[PDB]
């Protein structure tokens, strides 16, 4: 895992927020 | 779907190669490919610590590997899909593959590749096609 998925999700989202059109 | 499988193999092969491991030895079995490689490189460099967390907290073994993979990916995508989460997904599988080889569980490489391609084709493809397919990804991340 829960914590590992959470880490990946939050970082994926920050990455997404920067690059999203 | 065959193009998706080929995308998974391209990424995993690249990430293995960066660690000095060849696809031909360790698997028992173009603009999009390049964008994903670059996005993967950037994601992993920027959040290196998250990937050491993964290999320290989860001791993969062939018997528990599938259940653990599916639990991580299901939680990752629990409330939706976006490009950032997709990049995290590819990077996660890449890390798992390299970890498997380091730990002498290299039979898992082709299995992880299969689990990723299945998840991509069944569960991520609907969102990807609804959002302009992989060419859109190339636009934003290439
Ligand atoms: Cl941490
Ligand atoms: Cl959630």
């Amino acid at each position: 895992x829960i914590w590992i998925a959470q880490e990946l999700r939050s970082r994926g989202d920050s990455f997404n927020a920067y690059y999203a059109r | 779907s065959q193009s998706n499988r080929e995308l998974v193999v391209d990424f995993l092969s690249y990430k293995l190669s960066q660690k000095g491991y060849s696809w031909s030895q360790f698997s028992d079995v173009a603009a999009v490919k390049q964008a994903l490689r670059e996005a993967g490189d950037e994601f992993e460099l920027r959040y290196r610590r998250a990937f050491s967390d993964l290999t320290s907290q989860l001791h993969i073994t062939p018997g528990t590997a599938y259940q653990s993979f599916e639990q991580v990916v299901n939680e990752l995508f629990r409330d939706g899909v976006n490009w950032g989460r997709i990049v995290a997904f590819f990077s996660f599988g890449g890390a798992l593959c390299v970890e498997s080889v380091d730990k002498e569980m290299q039979v898992l490489v082709s299995r992880i590749a299969s689990w990723m391609a299945t998840y991509l084709n069944d569960h991520l493809e609907p969102w990807i096609q609804e959002n302009g397919g992989w060419d859109t990804f190339v636009d934003l991340y290439g």
